[PDB]
């Protein structure tokens, strides 16, 4: 025969071991394939869709309330409207999105992001919003006159009803890393916040009140890496009717 | 050039001159049954426009309120029209769908409507162990409404449905969506009384709002089945 | 290494390298001029 | 449009633009479309020659991990008067029972791969003399057909079932199942009913289940009683994938269901997905120096 | 100059030198170069064909060895009463609490390679039954994910996270963790601040830290009580090492930082590095014949 | 023709005629940060001789018992002119630097001084489990002082120090050296409030002495970044 | 299958063995490597740099001031100044230089040093030394005229500040061992001392005392062999936070 | 012998003979004449 | 600013240079020092060492 030994990691179950093994059911021909509408290939497919964040995740907020924020005429100039988080690790606005949820199953990621913000008021309400993306290292800017010292874009309220904020990968490092430590310099992206440029001006029989949508998708520059458990289930106990499969 | 549209489907047209470039699920086209991918061996019927037609909906009113609106497909239209009598009489029938959302207001009105196609939208009951029941499923032409839209009534999130086809009715913007379904299924046929292939969804994510003197707005659903096969001819079920 | 006669008992297939996120990003017909889509 | 796509694309360098009629910021989300602005419209940005491997998110790595899908504790212990496992359980096959593993296939409506199943067993003294090499046996039973009801009976024998007997000492078995659903793809969620009248289970298409895993231990019981837990995992290969989906936010009730509840506060609460801050104006671990 | 070199070099022969202007043996140290001064220019030579190999300093053969960079010894017992590693333990992966692989480490400053990791377990009767052959989980979680706090939790059902199950009586566990900074270098050492506020730590990168090891024994707990040792071995391999160093001199404090008293007195003393003579001009191991 | 120097960066001129041939740190040259090496994928700002430029810190006085001096690289020059505004305005950065380093004395003055530039100076707190803190690290234009210069500070030796890039300044010999940095980093580009690169170290390996009636024995530094990128603009931190 | 059997060696963990292993992240992308400055591929680089060595290494020398060794104008002609043992096994002045410290990884060494002398005096002072090796076998020379038998350079002080004594690679075998008996005929070196050739000779005004700074570098024809523990670092505790690492 | 799918699981690299002492020896631009530097 | 560090060696001299440094192409040689068309800023030494 053959001499061989034996080395450190025979007999070893590798959770992620990639093997041929023994069919069980030999000669088994299976279904043969049918096309199927919507086949993804890649998961980075799935984060480059668009869904909206959480930004209103206030209390007395509640259910479908936490996926829009109302804008108000206001009376005093350049006012702040609404800030957004970037952590994607610990609990915001991003974590319960297509790229948020299909990134916290990784650890590591890198590439640009997008915000696309819906007005939804009526075709009568005018107004012009500035999106500002500020880069880390400082406080998140509370006044209009700093925000937009960094990456911003003025929106005009019109028959285009969307704008994109392009949240560029701006970064030392070729990854980010999505650990707990949010003010972690190799974690933190920084600051999305919104201000009044004008105002929202509107009828006297539309509503004074209207309310945005916001979006995030990744763009196809985006990749994620190291693979982990999400953190966004668990369970503590069996699920009901688990023990039935035994009887 | 994308705002104005015309849909005819056998003696049924449709104009409206605000929507907002339809959607094509998944970049697909309803087609028939090819030989390559049968299973059922007896030749189909295929009524054409006998069935592919568009069938419009009881509308619903749109209100503070809602929660939102749900019709599941094939289920809403099996008692509507020849194709109604054509699933009755068939075991297995196949399916392409164009639906049709409308819902027009003022130019001093507000609110969003997330319009969603979900395929297999396997229901979740609320705070229970037991499985919802065939009445909770099954409503035909009427529908349902959804109880939590914010979880979909299963448990994940109105927030990813976008994941889905999908279009929006922003009121500002458009008056009308239009998604294109082919047949979304694990087999090449099925039987209509017991599975569900689709689910249209309608959500309130910005409610309807206006300081305007009131009225009713409503919300009305064409869909027009496309591309229907039906195999294995009997006797009705009713 | 597969030494077995049937072919599901290979190891996995991680060269799929074909992505088509269009049919989620943009399942219209309109291609969207990159230009108002309006 | 369908290309091969190893890398994460490039960034091309792009100038100061002013140009009445072009406004690749704005979008329209009525229309179902993600937004098509590339960076080099939005900002001014330098050339990158961008080296970022993609195949950890393939859907075969995503998903060919072995997951725990079942776990049974049994006695192994003369059973003369006992209520319960009776040296041997029988398990209905399901990929519902723990929530890592549920969770990452409910992010697509169908799925169509092989199994490759791993059997792990530990033993342990009840509550010392040392820890025996018993010999077990994994049969496979189809869903529905006749499993065996004692350590000894005759449905062991095993005439034309896949069994695999195997050690506790050895490596753990390992066999692969193969995609052996009715359908060219398992329907993950089934927004249907599996029977021809309405008392049916809904949720559950039968197609879907690989069928029962019958599992005993050989040897007749040692006059001390053991306590034996078997470990069943899965890791699905060659994988493809359809339609994905909102990912599951509140906790699990069932296997058999899509029933929710949500946590009582947030995070994960029927309320409330995401946990609260104090305002939209609040930023919640600002930085501050 | 750049050049492939697998020997080393050889010696020519020399003859009398005497010419003015030229000074080989003169250097100027304040340049910073070292001196050029062959030994043909200082001394008459002898032709020497040198085949001296030089492969065994390649910094490859000099670092990919199987240190030991981890040893927890924890109790498997029935854990009801204790206050301590109730039959698991973690570990924040890290090379800085052994000496040799530290110091060896610490000749570098950037460092790039794949670890080979090497788990050796040994188990002990708390104080004679025998030695159980126990099954042990090995999970590696990312630095600052959510790791187990239970023998028994559902944690260790390990749906995406690279688990390796293992015997005591089979060869220790072997795995092969890829290069995984976010950087294209680990950072030997790091003269920073790894937080945007002024509370972070000093000198700890944390894109350098691997993960967090997870290792439980599998089995449910024994009637009597074990010692189980668990010994952790890394091998960097396919390694890229830049800047080197002057080696660390005095004793290592702690893992966490450069800290340093050094010895009493010398050698490795704060104040004398190097054991004293009596005098610069005692020898001192001189050969009295 | 090794002994006399100039060099000429933006509006700064700085001559030697006691030179001894600069050091290029690692046989290299400062350079732009290449496209296949970029991470951040903003255009950068280059501002060239707004920065690239040589900046004179406070000189520090030799003495009898001095122990040695440190700056931490960019951190000494992140309030300093348009390098400093720039840093601060800019969540990353990326440089080289041309270090010079004057002393001069008589020619009956005695004194070797090493002058290092340490890349990823680490440094150690001496007789303590304690890390030391921010504001032992972070000193500015002022620098510090080694503690334990035999040990750098880091439980390691000066006697070593010299694989590291570095001159000498003796006084018999020469009056300046000169040291040009490459950008040294795991990362392409850092932010430069919270890491520093090089540590220019000058350490008294043969103390100052004469028997002439003493003068003040001034070191000064004089630091060029060069090759100055910044990228993530925004409001300054200060 | 394949007959096969197992040989005296199968399973066994070697530390110094060469094997491929199950990767534990499948398709994991590691970063792209960047040109970073200094890169090191054979530690014979790092011990061609010279360093310091520490010649004054006597009790009353404190700290840096065993790095140098101080040279004063005498009255007496051909006087001993300074001698350095070549033993780097045991505890000298070559052991904490990077050809001490690098060698002490292994056991067996071969090749040429280099020793290097700054003379740090001033510019007016004048001298001449004569830096001599002796080959082993004897006692350390103690006069001038016994030990420029050995091989030897005179030193000029001048516009050169320094010069270098080369050790020549001078053995009967190929490698010499770093075995701790320091008089064993495979281990010691031989002897390296420096006498007052003329004078030290200054002004006045200049510093009647002054300093050499000796260096030591191997030659390119240097080996190294036997890699093994080096005795210059220890533990017989667990480091400080060590324990946090499992906490 | 190598059977995995990942490069990074080969085993050590020990082939690299490549030496370019000269960017520690001699980190000047001015190649010193074998002739006084200064 | 503008500057030149100079080393006291064997070449005893440097040269400052002004560079010609306006907005205008010439300044005016008029009584009003402070004026924007006259001032041409300022030379300083300071010791380096």
């Amino acid at each position: 025969g053959v001499p061989t030994y034996l080395l450190p990691g025979s007999g070893q179950f590798l959770t992620t071991d990639d093997h041929s093994s023994a069919p069980a059911l030999p000669c088994f021909n299976p279904t043969p394939e049918m096309h199927i509408p919507g086949q993804v290939r890649n998961m980075l497919e799935v984060v480059q869709v668009e869904s909206m964040m959480e930004i209103n995740n206030t209390e007395s907020a509640v259910g479908m309330e936490r996926l829009k924020v109302d804008i108000s005429a206001l009376t005093d100039v350049d006012q702040l409207l609404f800030n957004i988080p970037l952590d994607i690790q610990l609990d915001g606005p991003l974590r319960n999105t297509l790229v948020g949820n299909i990134s916290r199953y990784y650890t590591h990621w890198s590439g640009s992001l997008e915000m696309t913000f819906m007005f939804c008021g009526s075709f009568m309400a005018a107004g012009k919003l500035i999106l500002c993306y500020t880069p880390p290292g400082g406080s998140c800017p509370t006044t209009r006159e700093t925000a937009m010292l960094g990456t911003h874009i003025v929106w005009d309220f019109g028959l285009q009803s969307s704008v994109t904020l392009i949240i560029p990968w701006i970064s030392g490092s070729h990854y980010r890393m999505f650990n707990n430590d949010a003010k972690s310099t190799n974690a933190n992206v920084g600051y999305v916040t919104c201000f009044m440029q004008t105002n929202l001006i509107v009828p006297s029989e539309s509503s004074d009140t209207c309310s945005l949508i916001g979006f995030i998708a990744a763009k196809d520059d985006f990749s994620l890496r190291l693979m982990r458990d999400s953190p966004d289930i668990g369970q503590l106990d069996h699920l009901h009717a688990a023990e039935a499969a035994y009887q | 050039s994308d705002r104005v549209l015309q849909l005819k489907l056998g003696n049924s047209a449709i104009v409206t001159q605000e929507a907002a470039n339809y959607c094509c699920a998944y970049g697909e086209w309803p087609n028939y049954l090819p030989d390559h991918e049968a299973v059922a061996i007896d030749k189909p019927t295929q009524p054409e426009t006998a069935t592919d037609r568009f069938y419009t909906l009881k509308s619903v009113k749109w209100e503070t309120g809602s929660t939102g609106w749900w019709w599941k497909l094939p289920d809403a239209l099996n008692n509507i029209g020849m194709f109604g009598q054509n699933v009755q009489h068939h075991y297995l029938y196949r399916s392409g769908f164009l639906i049709h959302v409308q819902c027009n207001a003022t130019k001093f009105h507000q609110g969003a409507l997330l319009v969603v196609a979900i395929p297999e939208h396997q229901r979740g009951a609320h705070n229970t162990n037991t499985s919802p029941g065939f009445d909770d499923i099954m409503k035909g032409e009427e529908g349902g409404t959804f109880n939590h839209p914010y979880v979909l009534d299963d448990g994940t999130s109105l927030a990813c449905a976008t994941i889905f086809p999908h279009q929006w009715i922003n009121l500002r913007t458009n008056n009308s969506a239009t998604i294109v379904l082919p047949w979304m299924n694990a087999a090449p046929m099925d039987f209509p009384l017991r599975h569900n292939q689709w689910t249209l969804a309608i959500i309130p994510v910005v409610p309807l709002g206006t300081r305007t003197t009131s009225s009713m707005v409503p919300i009305t659903v064409s869909i027009a089945p496309m591309c229907c096969e039906f195999n294995g001819l009997r006797h009705a079920i009713t | 290494i597969n030494f077995y006669k049937d072919s599901y008992a290979a190891s996995a297939s991680k060269q799929d390298f074909s992505q088509d996120p269009s049919k989620f990003t943009e399942p219209v017909v309109e291609g969207l001029k990159a230009a108002p889509v309006l | 449009i369908e290309s091969i796509i190893k890398t994460a694309t490039d960034t091309v360098k792009s100038e100061i633009n002013a140009e009445l009629g072009v406004v690749p910021s704005l979008n329209a989300v009525e229309t179902g479309a993600t937004s098509n602005t590339e960076p080099e419209e939005a900002i001014q940005t330098r050339t990158v020659i961008n080296q970022h491997g993609v195949s950890e998110t393939l859907v075969e790595n995503f998903l060919s991990r072995a997951a725990l899908v079942s776990k049974r504790s049994f006695e192994y212990k003369d059973h003369t008067s006992s209520t319960a496992d009776k040296n041997f359980f029988k398990w209905t096959i399901n990929t519902r029972s723990f929530v890592q593993l549920r969770r990452k296939l409910e992010l697509f409506t169908y799925l169509r791969f092989d199994a490759e199943i791993t059997i792990l067993t530990t033993v342990a003294v009840n509550g010392y003399v040392g820890l025996p090499d018993l010999t077990l046996q994994a049969m496979f039973v189809p869903t529905g057909a006749l499993t065996p009801e004692k350590q000894d009976s005759f449905h062991w024998q095993s005439g034309s079932n896949a069994s695999v007997f195997f050690k506790i000492s050895d490596p753990p078995a390992r066999i692969t199942i193969p995609f052996m659903c009715i359908n060219s793809a398992y329907s993950v969620f089934y927004d249907g009913f599996a029977g021809f009248e309405k008392n049916g289970l809904y949720g559950i298409n039968p197609a879907d289940t690989i069928g029962n895993l019958c599992v005993r231990i050989v040897n007749e019981h040692q006059p001390v009683g053991f306590t034996v837990t078997v470990r069943v995992y899965m890791k699905p290969k060659h994988i493809k994938a359809w339609a994905p989906r909102p990912p599951r936010t509140l906790p699990y009730m069932s296997i058999a269901n899509a029933n929710y509840k949500g946590k009582e506060r947030a995070p994960n609460a029927l309320s409330a997905i995401i946990g609260n801050r104090d305002s939209v104006k609040t930023m919640p671990h600002n930085i501050v120096n």
